[PDB]
């Protein structure tokens, strides 16, 4: 407790020491302060260091210890590298002291591996035996050197056929050896086959060259690997040539990464990168999304024996953050790629130009030190800077010319998908790779050409790679043939299509290509039964599609109309998965736009340069630490149930793609485990860029997954669960919901004019909830009446619920018209619902006889809480109170001065169960104002819960003018989304502390003017579908005169001799009001607004 | 100068108070001051609800804003 | 450029219409009218000077017609070096469009003046503080200062620079802005000498400018590269016909191509120069990297095939021919010969079509619109 305070007060003072600690081992710049403390502390354990090798290096997973001595390292892919000489460890040795030794020892070990592997291969040894001896990197480099030498020898003459046949034999031998090898050897051979196929392509191209000059020109364009024979410095004995220029191999451990197929675009990009690095410039790639830019940069780094460090740029990267990252990468000597470099602010882009130019100049003139950010730091001569950017997308700025002139740009508009597909299929083992790849490419082009022009249809390289990825685990159940490809195509591409596009897809699949899941459908049905849904064909199909998509893709997008079935779909599927597999499920739901970007990810306390985790960062870090071992065997789902703002979402571009790394401004690198999946629940894709649509698998909801009957059944079986009475009541209510009679009512309600238009499919919740609550509230008086009377009362209650749930947002004319249809479609034998039907304590009566004549005092006209009871006032108060008591949100809409506040306050005044918290919404309202209005009314009780200060009365939020708050530049409102979260999820995240707060006894009502009034803003239906809507129009002129005659009588009680004149004064007043409203309209002046408030 | 000024004015007129100004420990300071002033007038108000409802009533009585 | 032509035409008119007679005014005015497509009709020529203008207009050499006024009357031009040299002020403002920068001109000027240049971009508070400290030091110890993208810090510009410029000898201060950015404070602007940076609109002028900034094969290759750069930059201005889009080529491409040529010549001593390798490299990596279309890559490839064919006698443009160097010359002799070849060349009035290998009719519409804008603006100015 207080000891933690004493530790914290000195923890902040340690930062000035941690910064100078990073100056000794520069790779500490990739670690947070909380990890630096653990590394320094572990003087004797030496095991805390082995947990961070991935952050510091990238390709190293853990150290291998043997009795206080370093023996070797283990790559991420499980490969083992043994050091030439073990590093003997002493207790007094600080972490940096032996880390700096290990860094060089790894390089020496890699060089020794390469040297003796090359020596063995030069003696006629075949490639199929050395794969069991050395790491993949050594075999790769030695094979490249020998291929270069032999191709040069063959270039000395015109003979290429012999070497080509030797290469083909080697390829066939490796392909056959692939089957009978372990996992590690399988990875080694699979990575080697890519380079051998590249060798074969180059040799064939040389073989087809007509003359020597053409062959020399072709040879000058590919990468050549040489080796000096004079230098005694081993680490600089290998260089790489392409188009005349030279670069130096670094002999740094890379592991066994996934390797790209050598395509012409890749080689031309290699040439541009070499040409730019020759003069110590930067390298730039630009083009559309998903064309290989980042991955080709990483491959270029791999071929030069070094791991490329990738940062995901963002607007939160201010000048100091970028400059500090530059200081880190310049001291380390690494190759930093700044992906999505456009996403920075224009000002920061202008500001970092001097730093970039300074780095370039220091590299060119061979300076030793560079002064970025007020301190002179050393400059390693191995650094390089790369940027990749997407021109012309949403939420991206433009590089100033003084910065553009510091890079060399290359366009990567269109990759060669045919070669990639063919080579990947050939390696994967398919018998007919060429025809299959050509068919896949042709089919993808046909889809992109013939299908509808939906804004989210992309069939580029990422789609092809996903299709290929789905083929690896399908070969066992379908065979390496056309069937596997077709089924994977259905598995990947179909879930994203519309209605007609599905038919087009089927037709094209039939034309181009020639041609058991019971264990999971049983689990799906069990889950649906537990949650009470109905497993129709559409719902089951969507569930199966979601199940098969998540099997290989770690991030899914669920798009569909409001209330179409997204949340039910993924909740049911994850429950079924938990039943099927036995793995626990941990679910976090985040309403994205409610939180700011700083609360979502984090923010540096610039007064201290101290990092503070955001909500998502905290969740990811807590999962990665895994203190208690809980998250070992669980699936973790993070649901982003909000709009897809580009600026909120593209900060996870590195998270979503193959990098699987969250990059933070302070340099931290939190990995994404395979059991950490991310969901995007949304209703439109208007502002989403193709950069994120291509990264995630997409599931499109073309229509509702449910029928009205099954939805009503689910709602009834849910409302019953919240209660001998039940067995009879369920039968009675389920009988009274006769869908044959109900469907006509539902389709007839569509012709009415609805303010704040909400689909009829979304009002069934209100109807069912209100009906069940009303029926339950009379259960005491059900023991002592016949079947006919019970049926009549239940029918009347249900008719009232239908009337106020389907037509409640329409004028009194429309309501009166709709009552007739409701009466006629239930049959005329049943109890008739009238305009003012009511139940009295039991008999049926009307509101008309219940009007209480009132006589105000003269002085009572000044009290703002005096309401003159009329028929409309009584009816509205009764319905509003009934809706409030049903624990359902309410929105009251009407023109100004109609009286919404009047009825609300009058209904809640005479009650001892509720309190009112008046909150006002203006054009610029934040959630902080809402939380501030609750401070004096609520308590924080602990997880964390928020309760009213009282223990008896519930709390009601009078939220008026909810149309007013403005939309941001991407068409979303913070406050309305917050209210939606409050009603739907009954909770919210406490942003500065990352905790979930549960709302206990707080109801929410709203008040607003029609959206046609000036300055009013449309509302997301995802918000309005949770609230019952009542329209409340102006009283009639007769009603107005009847109301104000009572006021004038009360006033004229002061002047009795003129009491006979009360009626003409009221008539004159209402006539003046009507005439003023008619003449001086808002078409003359904007403020010519009149209402009964003037009366 | 800024829209936040107009938002504060909207809150002040729509309600009879600005909840943003009074919270944290300022709420407790205001509660102490209201206790003292209410005792000085011989009025018996104990619960925080009565105190603040008297606060907002006094504000509603004794504040006129002219634009 | 357009306002340069408008100013030249208007000032020529303002001078001649007073000095010359009335029939001269009628002739020149109807010439401007037929250029502006407002009135049509042959001028009633009797002088000698207007004969060339009439020839330009009849043969639809609109650009030459526009340049006729400047060529006839005004006998001098000023570059940035002249402006900085021949000015009493100490503050300069250089404006440009987007997609073009000219700080390298200032760096060249600083090297030619044996000064010290401090390039300080303005994006953030740290840069602003550094700029304040540097200005304070440099007003005492001398030295040049360049402020880049001053429109990213408009508040600081409006307060600190305003107060400072409002209130040593070897101290000069430059400021680069954008012609399409936010408005700068007019009082601050008036205290500084203003220069607009842009590329040379000619073709031989560009070759001469590039050539005047530099074994014998290095000189020959540099001459060829200068011709290629001028040709391609001139072609970039015809957005529907010369290219399919609007591209921009600058000093960095020239420097990279020059470095590649030097490396090829140095590392391949046979003097059997792989002209095919040079062609492909310059067409794809150096000048073709920016290009994302395929037709425009084909256009660049065709230009490279024409220029870098590597033949003994090359007719670079339909007028002149370049003999490749002998085996018994010196670098100075080669420079002299190539400078002579450049000097003797005369640019025809139809350069945009004859030198870029383009159909004349396509160029005609572009030239016609360009001349129409200037002529109509001059007519508007001259009626008040
Ligand atoms: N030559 C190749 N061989 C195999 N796979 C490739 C090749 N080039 C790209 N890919 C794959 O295609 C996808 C390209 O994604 P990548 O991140 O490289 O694109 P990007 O240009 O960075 O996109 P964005 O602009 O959206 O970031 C990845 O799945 C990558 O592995
Ligand atoms: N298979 C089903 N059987 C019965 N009712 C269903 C079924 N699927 C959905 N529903 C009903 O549909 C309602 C709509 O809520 P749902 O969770 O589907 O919203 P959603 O699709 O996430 O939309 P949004 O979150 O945008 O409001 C659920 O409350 C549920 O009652
Ligand atoms: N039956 C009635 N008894 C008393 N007053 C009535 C009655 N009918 C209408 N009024 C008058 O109508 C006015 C209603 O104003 P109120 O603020 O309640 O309207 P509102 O619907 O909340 O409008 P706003 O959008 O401005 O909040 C009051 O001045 C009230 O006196
Ligand atoms: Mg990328
Ligand atoms: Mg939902």
């Amino acid at each position: 407790k207080l000891t933690i305070d004493s530790l914290k007060m000195i923890k902040s003072s340690l930062s000035t020491f941690l910064e100078r600690q990073r100056r000794q081992f520069p790779r500490f710049y990739f670690l947070g302060n909380d990890d630096l403390l653990k590394i320094i502390g572990s003087g004797k354990h030496h095991d805390q260091v082995s947990k961070f090798m991935k952050k510091m290096f990238g390709s190293i997973e853990s150290i291998i210890f043997f009795e206080d001595s370093i023996t070797g390292v283990r790559s991420v892919e499980g490969e083992v590298l043994n050091l030439n000489e073990k590093i003997e460890l002493k207790d007094s040795i600080q972490a940096q002291e032996w880390l700096n030794i290990l860094d060089t020892e790894i390089k020496l070990s890699v060089f020794t591996q390469f040297r003796d592997c090359l020596g063995q291969l030069k003696d006629g040894t075949d490639i199929e035996v050395v794969v069991s001896k050395y790491i993949f990197q050594a075999i790769l480099l030695s094979a490249q050197v020998m291929w270069t030498e032999l191709v040069e020898k063959c270039l000395q003459t015109n003979e290429f056929s012999k070497y080509w046949k030797e290469v083909d034999m080697k390829i066939k031998g490796l392909l056959d050896k692939l089957n009978k090898s372990s996992d590690n050897v399988k990875k080694k051979i699979e990575a080697l086959l890519v380079e051998y196929l590249h060798f074969n392509n180059v040799i064939g191209q040389l073989k087809n060259c007509s003359t020597k000059e053409e062959a020399r020109l072709l040879w000058a364009k590919v990468q050549k690997f040489y080796q000096k024979n004079d230098t005694l410095d081993d680490l600089n004995s290998v260089f790489i040539s392409q188009s005349g220029y030279l670069l130096q191999y670094k002999f740094e451990y890379i592991g066994i990464p996934e390797r790209l197929i050598y395509t012409p675009l890749l080689l031309v990009g290699f040439a541009t990168l070499t040409d730019s690095l020759h003069q110590k410039y930067g390298g730039c790639f630009f083009g559309p999304a998903g064309t290989g830019k980042t991955e080709t940069v990483k491959a270029f780094g791999q071929n030069l024996g070094r791991v490329v460090v990738v940062f995901n740029c963002d607007d939160s990267f201010d000048y100091q953050v970028l400059s500090r990252l530059l200081v880190g990468i310049t001291q380390i000597g690494a190759w930093g790629c700044f992906d999505e470099f456009n996403r920075l602010d224009e000002k920061v882009l202008s500001a970092v130009s001097a730093n970039i130019q300074q780095i370039q100049n220091g590299l060119q003139v061979g300076k030793s030190h560079i002064t970025l950010l007020e301190e002179e730091t050393p400059l390693s001569p191995h650094t390089a800077v790369f940027i990749t950017l997407n021109p012309g997308y949403n939420g991206r700025s433009e590089l100033p010319e003084n910065l553009k002139k510091s890079f060399r740009e290359f366009s990567m508009k269109s990759p060669q998908s045919g070669t990639i597909a063919e080579m990947i299929l050939q390696i994967m083992g398919f018998e007919d790779s060429k025809s299959l790849a050509s068919k896949i490419v042709h089919f993808l082009e046909l889809l992109s050409s013939k299908c509808s022009s939906m804004n989210h249809y992309h069939f580029g390289l990422r789609t092809l790679k996903g299709v290929l990825r789905n083929c690896s685990p399908l070969v066992s159940e379908f065979g390496e043939g056309e069937k596997t490809v077709v089924e994977s195509l259905k598995r990947v591409i179909l879930p994203s299509l519309g209605d007609t596009d599905e038919l087009v897809f089927k037709d094209e699949l039939s034309k181009i290509f020639d041609s058991n899941s019971k264990a999971i459908v049983q689990c799906l049905k069990d889950a649906g039964q537990r949650s009470g849904f109905s497993m129709s064909e559409e719902f089951l199909k969507k569930c199966m599609q979601f199940y098969y998509m998540q099997k290989t893709q770690q991030a899914l997008i669920l798009v569909g109309k409001a209330g179409c079935g997204k949340t039910a779909t993924w909740k049911t599927v994850i429950d079924a998965m938990a039943i099927f597999d036995g793995h626990a499920n941990v679910v976090y739901v985040i309403d994205t736009k409610v939180l700011t970007k700083e609360s979502l990810y984090g923010s540096m306390l610039k007064a201290t340069l101290e990092w503070r985790d955001g909500l998502f960062t905290s969740i990811l870090r807590r999962v990665n630490d895994d203190i208690t071992g809980t998250f070992k065997n669980s699936r973790i789902w993070v649901v982003f149930d909000s709009d897809l703002d580009p600026e909120y979402v593209e900060a996870m571009n590195s998270v979503l793609d193959d990098n699987k790394i969250l990059t933070l401004p302070n340099g931290e690198r939190l990995p994404i485990p395979p059991n950490f999946r991310i969901l995007f629940e949304t209703d439109n894709l208007d502002h989403t860029t193709p950069a994120t649509i291509t990264r995630c698998g997409l599931l499109w909801f073309s229509t509702d997954v449910c029928s009205i009957s099954s939805k009503i059944d689910h709602l009834l079986n849910k409302s019953y669960e919240a209660l001998f009475e039940l067995d009879k009541l369920k039968d009675l209510i389920s009988d009274s919901f006769d869908m044959a009679s109900l469907t006509n009512i539902f389709t007839c309600s569509n012709d009415l004019v609805h303010i704040l238009g909400v689909r009829t499919f979304n009002k069934l919740e209100t109807a069912v909830q209100l009906a069940v609550h009303l029926i339950s509230s009379y259960r005491q008086w059900f023991q002592n009446l016949d079947d006919k009377s019970l049926k009549d009362v239940i029918t009347l209650l249900i008719k009232r619920s239908l009337l106020y749930a389907l037509a409640g947002d329409s004028t009194g004319e429309s309501q009166r018209a709709f009552i007739q249809t409701i009466n006629t479609y239930f049959g005329h034998d049943s109890q008739e619902l009238s305009d003012y039907s009511t139940i009295v304590i039991l008999s049926f009566s009307s509101f008309c006889s219940e009007i209480p004549s009132v006589s105000l005092e003269a002085h009572e006209v000044m009290r703002p809480d005096i309401v003159i009871p009329t028929i409309d006032t009584i009816k509205h108060e009764k319905i509003f109170y009934d809706l409030l008591n049903s624990k359902r949100g309410i929105i009251l809409c009407g023109p100004p001065g109609s009286g919404k506040t009047m009825i609300m306050n009058n209904a809640l005044r005479n009650s001892s169960l509720y309190d009112v918290v008046g909150i006002n919404f203006s054009k610029d309202t934040t959630t902080e104002h809402i939380l501030s209005a609750l401070h004096r009314h609520t308590n924080y009780v602990t997880g964390l819960t928020l309760l009213p200060k009282s223990d008896i009365k519930n709390l009601v939020l009078f939220c008026d003018q909810i149309n007013l708050p403005k939309l941001d530049k991407y068409g979303s409102q913070n406050v309305v989304l917050f209210l939606r979260q409050l009603m739907e999820k009954q909770g919210f995240w406490k942003t500065p502390e990352n905790k979930w707060v549960t709302i206990e006894r707080i109801h929410i009502v709203g008040a607003c003017n029609p959206p046609t009034d000036p300055g009013r803003i449309p509302m997301s239906e995802r918000f309005t579908r949770h609230a019952a809507i009542l329209y409340l129009g102006y009283p009639s002129g007769k009603s107005l005169s009847q109301i104000y005659e009572i006021y004038y009588k009360a006033i004229f009680k002061l002047v009795p001799e003129f009491r006979s004149y009360t009626e003409p004064f009221a008539r004159a007043s209402v006539h003046l009001y009507n005439e003023c409203k008619a003449r001086y309209s808002t078409g003359l002046q904007s403020h010519y607004l009149f209402s009964p408030r003037e009366l | 100068l800024e829209t936040a000024f107009l938002e504060r004015m909207n809150t002040l007129l729509a309600n009879a108070d600005i909840p943003d100004l009074f919270q944290g420990e300022e709420y407790d300071k205001l509660l102490n001051n209201l206790r003292n002033k209410t005792r000085s007038l011989g009025l018996l108000l104990d619960t925080e609800q009565e105190l603040y409802d008297w606060f907002v009533g006094e504000i509603a009585k004794n504040l006129h804003v002219v634009f | 450029k357009k306002f340069k032509m408008i100013m030249a035409m208007t000032m020529f008119c303002l001078y001649k219409f007073d000095i010359e007679s009335e029939q001269y005014k009628e002739a020149v005015l109807t010439m401007i009218g037929v250029l502006s497509e407002s009135s049509d009709g042959v001028p009633k020529l009797t002088n000698d000077d207007l004969r060339y203008l009439w020839d330009y207009v009849t043969t639809k050499s609109y650009i030459s017609a526009l340049n006729w006024f400047k060529n006839e009357f005004f006998v001098d031009e000023w570059n940035i070096a002249d402006v900085v040299a021949n000015s009493e002020n100490n503050y300069f403002t250089m404006a440009s469009e987007r997609d073009v920068d000219g700080t390298f001109k200032l760096i060249e000027l600083a090297k030619a003046s044996k000064e010290s240049l401090k390039i300080i971009p303005l994006g953030s508070i740290e840069n602003l503080n550094y700029a304040q400290e540097e200005i304070s030091k440099s007003k005492i110890e001398g030295g040049w200062i360049l402020l880049q993208n001053i429109q990213m810090s408009l508040s600081w510009v409006k307060t600190y620079l305003h107060k400072h410029v409002e209130e040593h000898e070897k101290f000069k201060m430059f400021m680069t802005c954008h012609l399409t950015g936010d408005k700068l404070p007019a009082p601050l602007l008036q205290r500084t000498d203003r220069v607009v940076y842009e590329d040379i609109p000619g073709i031989l002028d560009t070759v001469k400018d590039l050539w005047g900034s530099q074994g014998v094969w290095s000189v020959y290759c540099t001459f060829l590269l200068s011709w290629f750069h001028a040709l391609i930059t001139a072609r970039t201005r015809l957005v529907p016909h010369g290219f399919s889009k609007k591209y921009y080529f600058n000093d960095c491409d020239f420097q990279f191509a020059s470095v590649y040529l030097e490396n090829v010549l140095a590392t391949n001593s046979t003097n059997n120069i792989p002209w095919a390798q040079v062609r492909d490299h310059i067409a794809t990596i150096v000048y073709g990297g920016k290009i994302d279309e395929e037709k425009d890559l084909e256009v660049v490839a065709k230009l490279c095939a024409h220029v870098f064919c590597g033949s003994d006698n090359l007719q670079i443009v339909p007028g002149v021919r370049i003999p490749q160097p002998l085996l018994q010359q010196s670098e100075e002799e080669e420079r002299a010969r190539l400078t002579a070849i450049l000097s003797n060349t005369i640019e025809p009035a139809d350069s945009l079509s004859s030198w870029l290998q383009l159909p004349r009719e396509s160029i005609l519409d572009y030239e016609r619109l360009q001349a129409k804008e200037v002529a109509s603006s001059t007519e508007q100015l001259l009626q008040e």
